[PDB]
């Protein structure tokens, strides 16, 4: 995606930068 | 969350598509 395998927040800068406006809804909860 | 994959082989960009609304 980035060029390298590197683990952090720069994933979620890249959620911001697809799905951007309502927040993201995610997996397992309640 | 599908973010570790992204930490441990080739981060694709549905990955992000498939978690959102």
């Amino acid at each position: 995606f980035v060029n390298q395998h590197l683990c952090g927040s720069h994933l979620v800068e890249a959620l911001y930068l697809v799905c951007g406006e309502r927040g993201f809804f995610y997996t397992p909860k309640a | 969350g599908i973010v570790e994959q992204c930490c441990a082989s080739v981060c694709s960009l549905y990955q992000l598509e498939n978690y959102c609304n």
